[PDB]
């Protein structure tokens, strides 16, 4: 297929493996998650603008809004984590091993 | 060179994601995702999606990454080998992809991809006195009734959920 | 309904103006006689091409020329 | 569970955005409207198991309209043979493929 | 051009159906110069 | 698959209407009133055949009927027309509303010397009818035969034989 | 193309001015300054209220993103449905604001 | 499996052609078993709240029996309907495809040779 | 929590699952999952302790990752099909990504790694919602995409879920982790019979929801979250020991009980398709689940562990808890096997 | 079945509520004239 789809999919997989291999922070995880959402926005947008399918032009906006609301939820979760340990470190979230 | 410009922007786009997928710090991660959003917006603008690209600016960057940098600046009190190694790893993977698809005009990582510039796939007609993208977004209120109901209900519930889980009571 | 309205207009006039403007915005298109003309102007704006019909032999109300009398007229839009 | 509430109650919640051949605003056709209309009218009612083998021609036409992979492969072959014949000096472009012919209308 | 290549059908449709297909941008402006390419493929988008 | 059949370059040669877009837009309403019939023949042919190669000769008639529109302007009213499309040509959006006295002079001169009446608001967007002699396309999509549907359900509904037949359940 | 040239020109002028501001007074050979705040060295206390006004911004900005196609949506032929859904979106934004009010969300930054 | 059969008329618990079928009697052993489940639900409801198990809430036990018989009657009707639809589709398909269901030559055991295996 | 807000949030959870069930467009499927997660987050953080916030964080990360893989599968479906119908998938890459996304939403192994954590961190009612209601929407999408599900993928996920959910609960003394590993094993049982007969998938889902709702309702009635706290039940409420006895003997698949019904029918639809090794290995692996069910019945019903003195006070207060549908669910989760041919109502 | 790895695990609390494990002090000094020491709670 088209050559720009290669780069947008590979960007999605780069941000996937960033979101699938944490270092320390939960904020860097949410950044990788929203990079995944951004790459989905770009890819759905390039398809819908390519094929001239008119009614799906409202589709990525929806894909923005919900997922941006999703990001808000995650940020609040992070803040509750940072209201317990003082950092947003993912290694402090191990109380449920037992 | 200029006929490949979206491709070139897309390369910067992939580079921008390695700017934060290696996760140097969440503030440098935020900066990398801002530059990535700008170039991906430019990619959206070059297929004719002006309104969608300005949603990437107004809502993704100027709306949401503002809140990411805001929340991050309220943490990570102000003052790597793995970061730079993973960064050059992803960069060399992407430039090997560039070199392969520019020397072969064909590549297959998971799907087959053409090596010519993406100007070839476009349409050769006009849309008259409307942008088809603008009218498909204007269709959200006439044809998109159920979508507006469920989206507005999810945003109202989102406000309620954010107020519940941050109260602590 | 009378003392309460004067009380909320004395304490919180911004909110009273808010709910009054929103209430007029809700109810007044259902009562306006010009709401129909918005519909009739938006459907009379020709974004596309009026793709003509094959004259099979019995279409008495479809014109053969734009300046023919039969067909949709917009004298209401010129006059109002 | 596919509780088909829309067909039961007669409401149209999400069928309009489902296909490209549906009713679009201002009658805008998609770039593969005819191919998708032919694939849908082929594969209608006969089930997916029959439709994967009895509508393969319409679906290959529609997929190759969408992605243009055979078209771009053919353009790759034409352009690469043209570049080889330019490099070997066996071919020259015409004046109308150089920009010196004052285009038609 | 495509005289040397074995087994090539000139003007062969990549589509199975004989219906007219709207020409792609690369089908029309493929063999032309990059100036006409850019003017046809990003002219309106880049215009001011 | 098959070879696509394109017309030769002799089939595409026609006397091109080489006027600018402001000349077209200034002369637009009288072109839509006076060159109605072969234009609508052509556009009916163009939406029914769905193939421009089947619509060439009618298009030539369009390119024949447009030029006779402009020569008949050039024989009688070249000066008010030139003054009108120059003022249309000045504007960036090519507004009609900036150019009403030149339109008035052009419409007065055309209505006197050629008897043409400008279409009223709402007329050129009417859906008209075209009497043609070409046949209706019985397969404009070049569609093949559709697959035959699955057989329906019919007849009366008898009960299940000996119940459910699930291993030992007698009902 | 004109826009990309304009953006590049503005970025180049801004970078030139920033470079002149960060490097022209460096050539002053004034003096080395020995031993170059209300809180001394305490950590930054997290304010829940700043995060609350930021997330309230984000959610109402999403509702704004839904409202942004309205000058194009007034041009439709299905105006009763369009008007109902537009008033319903602005009403749900107002219900979000009223719920943010009455559950003490707009407090000490009211 | 039969999801294309009940897709032309979706979300019908009992369609119209279900009325062509005989309904279960009120003395159905399956319906009596579901009434017994209602009685067991009533006894367990009195046992978990420390009530006299047979004595307390005869109105409540009777509503348990009534509600389970009421739900189970329609469940049994739909059950018999779906097995009748299964058999109807089977028989229509065997009638429409005779080449996939040939009539077998039933041979008597005077021609049928089975290998004998002595147990010793 | 405000009870009005609780009612609106539970209706929004139910609304998101219904929007997944009733929609024909993929964007509305994704919207239903987003609405469902966004509304179930406060149900997990109801008691406001760091275990609930950690559990909600882990749940958010896994379900967000699954939703992103779901939308990527949908976008690749629009690439290779040009349309949005919730039906079969027109690319094996999109089929693989959607099967992965739904496996992450269900907690099927090796994406099971969030289910015993989150169920431990949240209350018993929210864990009941997570293990019963939150299995409905991904199994509905797996019901509707099964002409494109790869066989070896779904069977690998199924046997790996059955084996890992079997060996999980043998080491567990916490009841919510026991129900979580039971969830992983039973979801493997549901997806194993998926491509062969999805009616038996629906039967297994309904019987599992009934039995899990019975066990969580008994856990909420007795206010026990550990095995050793559940062992105090005979001195307080002796009928509840009989109820957890018959329900845990049902959940192990022991005849003549109703929980024997699904797995038997699963075998009944897998030996038709000439798979004999796979339902045999699955049935033998279910003995692990039955072993820790027997461990719980030994601790609760069949022996009498020593209680304490303060239990004598609780003899003087009857249960004021609304044990909703507990006799109905207890009867349905045990005495339903003579009504086995009722499964044709799910066809 | 406690192994060597799962030996440092204690059982969770009975109500499943964990223990949670300072207000800002500002010096608005001389930089008429006045020094202020602020104890602020936000
Ligand atoms: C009938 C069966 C279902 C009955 C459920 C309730 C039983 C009950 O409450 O009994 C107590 C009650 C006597 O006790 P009580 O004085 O009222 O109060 C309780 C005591 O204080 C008890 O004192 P306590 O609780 O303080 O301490 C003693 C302790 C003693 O407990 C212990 O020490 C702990 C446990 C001991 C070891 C475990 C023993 C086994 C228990 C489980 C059973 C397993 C086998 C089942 C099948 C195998 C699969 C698991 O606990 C009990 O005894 C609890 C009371 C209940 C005992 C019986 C439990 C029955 C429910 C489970 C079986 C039925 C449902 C599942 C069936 C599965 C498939 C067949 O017994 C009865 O009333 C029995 C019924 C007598 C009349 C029957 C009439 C039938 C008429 C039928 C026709 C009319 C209807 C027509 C309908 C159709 C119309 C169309
Ligand atoms: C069809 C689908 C049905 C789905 C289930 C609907 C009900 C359960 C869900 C909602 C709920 O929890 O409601 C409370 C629930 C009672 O459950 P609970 O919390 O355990 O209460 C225990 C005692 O009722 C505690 O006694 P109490 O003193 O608090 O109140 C006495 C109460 C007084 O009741 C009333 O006052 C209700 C009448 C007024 C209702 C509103 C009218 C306006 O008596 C009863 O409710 C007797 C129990 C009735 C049977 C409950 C189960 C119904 C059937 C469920 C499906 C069975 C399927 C079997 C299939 C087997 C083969 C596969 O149901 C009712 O109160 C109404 C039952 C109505 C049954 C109608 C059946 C046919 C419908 C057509
Ligand atoms: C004039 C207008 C009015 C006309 C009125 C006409 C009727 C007059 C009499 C009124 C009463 C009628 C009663 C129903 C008809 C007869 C049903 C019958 O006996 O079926 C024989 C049935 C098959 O025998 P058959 O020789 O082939 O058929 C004779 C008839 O043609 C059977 O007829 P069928 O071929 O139509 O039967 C259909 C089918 C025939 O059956 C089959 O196709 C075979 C499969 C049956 C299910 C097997 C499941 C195995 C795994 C689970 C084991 C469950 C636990 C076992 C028991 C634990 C302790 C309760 O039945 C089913 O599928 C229903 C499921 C089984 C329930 C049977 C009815 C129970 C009613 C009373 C409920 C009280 C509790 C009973 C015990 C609960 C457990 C069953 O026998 C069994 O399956 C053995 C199990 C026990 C049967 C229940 C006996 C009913 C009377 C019980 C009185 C004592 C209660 C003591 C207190 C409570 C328990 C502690
Ligand atoms: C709360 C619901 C508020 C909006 C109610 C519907 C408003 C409306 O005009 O709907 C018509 C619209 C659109 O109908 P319409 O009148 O525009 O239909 C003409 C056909 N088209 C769209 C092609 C021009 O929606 C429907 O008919 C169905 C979707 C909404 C149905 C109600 C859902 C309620 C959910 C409650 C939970
Ligand atoms: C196999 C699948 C992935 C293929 C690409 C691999 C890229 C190179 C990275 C390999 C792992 C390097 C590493 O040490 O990762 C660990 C690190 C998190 O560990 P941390 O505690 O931060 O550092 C101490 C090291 N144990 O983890 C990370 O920092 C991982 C960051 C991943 C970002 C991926 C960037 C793009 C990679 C190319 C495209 C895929
Ligand atoms: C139906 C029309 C559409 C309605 C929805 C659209 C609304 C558009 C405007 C958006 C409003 C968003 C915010 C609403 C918040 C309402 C709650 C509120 O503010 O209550 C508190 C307030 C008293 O203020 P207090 O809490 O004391 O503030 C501290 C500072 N002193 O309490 C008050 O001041 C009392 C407020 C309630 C009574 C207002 C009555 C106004 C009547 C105007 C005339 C009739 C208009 C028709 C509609 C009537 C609807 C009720
Ligand atoms: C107690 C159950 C109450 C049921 C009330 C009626 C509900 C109804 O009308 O359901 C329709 C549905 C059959 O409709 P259908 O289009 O075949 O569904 C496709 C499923 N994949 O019917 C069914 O699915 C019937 C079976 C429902 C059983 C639910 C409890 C177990
Ligand atoms: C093809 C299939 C299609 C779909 C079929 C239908 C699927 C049904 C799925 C059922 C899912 C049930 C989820 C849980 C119930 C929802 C409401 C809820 O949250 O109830 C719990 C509630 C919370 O009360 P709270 O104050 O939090 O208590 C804490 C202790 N102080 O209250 C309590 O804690 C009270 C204690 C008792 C609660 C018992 C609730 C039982 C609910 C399940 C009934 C069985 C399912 C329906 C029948 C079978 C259908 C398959």
């Amino acid at each position: 297929m088209s050559l720009v789809y290669m780069n947008i999919m590979m960007a999605f997989t780069v941000s996937l493996t960033g979101l699938l291999m944490y270092r320390s922070h939960l904020m860097s995880s949410l950044l990788c998650l929203e990079g995944m959402m951004l790459s989905l926005f770009i890819l759905a947008t390039l398809m819908i603008l390519n094929s001239h399918f008119t009614l799906a032009s409202m589709m990525p906006i929806i894909l923005l809004v919900f997922a941006a609301c999703e990001a808000a939820l995650g940020l609040s979760l992070l803040v509750m984590v940072s209201n317990t340990y003082g950092t947003d470190y993912v290694q402090n979230l191990n109380l449920l091993q037992c | 060179m200029m006929t490949y410009i979206v491709f070139i922007l897309s390369i910067i786009f992939v580079m921008g994601f390695v700017g934060f997928s290696s996760k140097p710090s969440p503030i440098y991660g935020g900066l990398g995702l801002i530059v990535s959003g700008g170039v991906g917006c430019g990619i959206v603008l070059n297929f004719g999606g002006s309104f969608l690209g300005l949603m990437v600016f107004l809502i993704y960057l100027g709306g949401m990454m503002v809140v990411f940098g805001y929340t991050t600046a309220m943490a990570t009190e102000q003052y790597n080998k793995v970061v730079l190694g993973t960064f050059i790893t992803g960069l060399l993977m992407e430039f090997l992809m560039v070199y392969y698809v520019l020397k072969d005009k064909e590549v297959e990582i998971v799907f087959k991809f053409n090596g010519m510039g993406d100007w070839v796939i476009y349409d050769t007609g006009d849309s008259g006195f409307f942008s088809e993208e603008a009218m498909g977004i204007a269709a959200l209120y006439s044809y998109g009734t159920w979508l507006v109901i469920v989206t507005g209900w999810s945003l109202l519930i989102g406000v309620v959920v954010i107020m519940e889980i941050t109260r602590g009571n | 309904v009378a003392a309460f309205l004067k009380n909320v207009w004395a304490k919180e006039p911004v909110l009273v103006a808010s709910f009054a403007i929103a209430g007029l915005a809700v109810i007044l298109p259902t009562l306006s006689p010009y709401t129909k003309y918005s519909l009739m102007i938006n459907r009379a704006t020709p974004y596309n091409y009026p793709v003509p019909l094959r004259d099979d032999g019995n279409m008495p109300d479809v014109p053969s020329h734009p300046q023919d009398p039969q067909g949709p007229s917009l004298e209401w839009l010129k006059r109002l | 569970p596919f509780f088909d509430v829309q067909k039961k109650l007669g409401v149209d919640l999400d069928h309009w955005m489902t296909i490209q051949s549906a009713e679009q605003p201002h009658r805008i056709p998609a770039r593969c409207h005819a191919f998708e209309k032919e694939w849908i009218e082929c594969a209608h009612g006969i089930g997916s198991i029959r439709a994967e083998k009895e509508c393969k021609i319409e679906f290959e036409d529609f997929r190759e309209c969408l992605l243009r992979q055979k078209t771009m492969k053919r353009l790759n072959a034409i352009k690469r043979q043209r570049d080889k014949l330019i490099k070997e000096g066996k071919y020259t472009p015409p004046p109308h493929h150089s920009g010196q012919e004052d285009l038609r209308p | 051009i495509m005289k040397d290549v074995p087994g090539w059908k000139v003007g062969e449709s990549v589509f199975h159906t004989t219906r007219w297909v709207t020409p792609m941008m690369g089908e029309l402006y493929g063999l032309r110069t990059g100036e006409e390419i850019l003017s046809s493929t990003y002219g309106f988008i880049w215009y001011t | 698959p098959g070879i696509v059949e394109l017309p030769s370059l002799e089939d595409l040669k026609v006397q091109e209407v080489k006027v600018s877009s402001s000349v077209l837009k200034a002369a637009a309403h009288h072109y839509g009133a006076q060159c109605d019939k072969p234009n609508k023949e052509f556009m009916l042919c163009r939406w029914e055949e769905k193939d421009p190669r089947r619509c060439l000769e009618e298009g030539k008639l369009v390119n024949q009927c447009a030029l006779e529109f402009f020569r008949q302007i050039k024989r009688h009213c070249a000066e008010p027309f030139t003054e009108y499309w120059t003022c249309i040509d000045y504007s960036g959006l090519q507004l009609f509303r900036r150019c009403r006295k030149e339109q008035a002079q052009f419409d007065k001169c055309v209505l006197d010397k050629l008897g043409w009446v400008r279409p009223d608001l709402g007329e050129l967007s009417k859906v008209t009818k075209v009497k043609t002699d070409r046949p209706l396309p019985e397969n404009p999509y070049h569609s093949r035969a559709r697959p035959e549907p699955n057989p329906e359900v019919e007849g009366d509904l008898k009960p299940a034989r000996h119940g459910s037949r699930l291993f030992f359940w007698t009902m | 193309m004109n826009l990309m040239i304009t953006l590049l020109t503005n970025f180049t002028l801004a970078t030139l001015l920033v470079t002149i501001a960060f490097w022209l007074p460096q050539l002053n050979v004034y003096s080395e300054k020995t031993s170059p705040d209300p809180m001394g060295s305490a950590r930054l206390p997290f304010s829940m209220k700043f995060f609350l006004v930021a997330i309230t911004f984000l959610l109402f900005d999403l509702e704004i993103a839904l409202l942004l196609p309205l000058p194009w949506a007034s041009q439709t032929t299905n105006l009763n449905t369009m008007l109902t859904m537009a008033l319903l979106l602005i009403f749900l934004l107002a219900v979000s604001l009223a719920y943010e009010w009455t559950q003490k969300g707009l407090e000490w930054t009211e | 499996m039969m999801t294309g059969r009940q897709a032309r008329a979706p979300l019908q618990f009992l369609p119209d052609e279900a009325r062509s079928l005989p309904p279960p009697k009120l003395t159905d052993p399956r319906l009596a078993y579901i009434g017994f489940l209602g009685y067991c639900s009533g006894l367990i409801d009195n046992a978990i709240r420390r009530r006299p198990v047979l004595s307390a809430g005869l109105h409540r036990q009777f509503l348990y029996i009534t509600s389970f018989v009421f739900v189970g009657y329609y469940l049994l009707k739909r059950q018999d309907y779906m097995y009748a639809v299964r058999d109807h589709d089977m028989f229509s398909y065997i009638k429409s495809h005779p080449e996939d269901f040939p009539e077998k030559d039933k041979k008597t055991y005077r021609e049928v040779f089975e290998e004998f295996h002595p147990v010793r | 929590m405000n009870p009005i807000i609780l009612i609106i949030i539970l209706m929004t959870v139910m609304l998101g699952t219904i929007i997944v069930m009733i929609s024909t467009h993929w964007l509305l499927i994704w919207i239903g999952f987003e609405m469902n997660m966004l509304a179930i987050i406060p149900i997990m953080m109801k008691k406001h302790n760091p275990r609930a916030t950690e559990a909600s964080t882990k749940y958010f990360l896994t379900q967000s990752t699954a939703s992103m893989l779901l939308m990527m599968a949908i976008i690749i479906n629009l690439m290779f099909s040009g349309q949005w119908t919730v039906m079969k998938l027109f690319n094996p890459m999109a089929s693989m990504l959607m099967t992965m996304a739904l496996a992450m939403k269900l907690g099927m192994a090796p994406f099971h790694f969030w289910v015993p954590e989150v169920t431990q961190g949240i209350p018993l009612s929210s864990g009941l919602i997570l293990l019963t209601w939150q299995k409905l929407a991904p199994m509905s999408v797996l019901y509707q995409i099964l002409p494109s599900i790869n066989l070896d993928l779904i069977l690998t996920l199924s046997i790996l879920s059955i084996t890992i959910g079997g060996w999980g609960g043998l080491n567990q003394t916490q009841l919510r982790k026991i129900m979580a590993y039971s969830s992983i094993a039973h979801m493997g049982w549901m997806t194993a019979v998926l491509l062969y007969n999805p009616t038996m998938t629906l039967l297994n889902l309904i019987i599992y929801i009934i039995m899990t709702s019975t066990m969580f309702t008994l856990f909420m009635a007795n206010s026990t979250t550990t095995t050793l706290s559940l062992s105090h039940t005979w001195n307080k409420a002796p009928i509840m020991t009989i109820l957890v006895l018959i329900t845990l003997l049902s959940m192990g698949g022991l005849p003549p009980l109703s929980g024997f019904m699904p797995k038997w029918m699963i075998i009944q639809e897998m030996t038709k398709n000439d798979s004999i090794i796979l339902p045999t290995l699955m049935a033998i692996t279910a003995l692990l689940n039955l072993y820790f069910y027997m461990r719980l019945t030994y601790s609760t019903a069949l022996t009498m562990f020593p209680s304490t003195n303060n239990m004598k006070m609780k003899w003087q207060f009857p249960t004021t808890k609304r044990m909703t549908l507990l006799p109905t669910m207890t009867v349905l989760s045990t005495m339903l096997l003579p009504l086995t041919p009722i499964l044709s109502i799910l066809e | 079945y406690p192994t060597k790895e799962t030996a440092h695990w204690k059982p969770p609390p009975w109500n499943d509520v964990d223990p949670p494990k300072s207000n800002l002090t500002l010096n608005f000094g001389p930089q008429g004239v006045l020094r202020l020491v602020m104890e602020l709670s936000g």
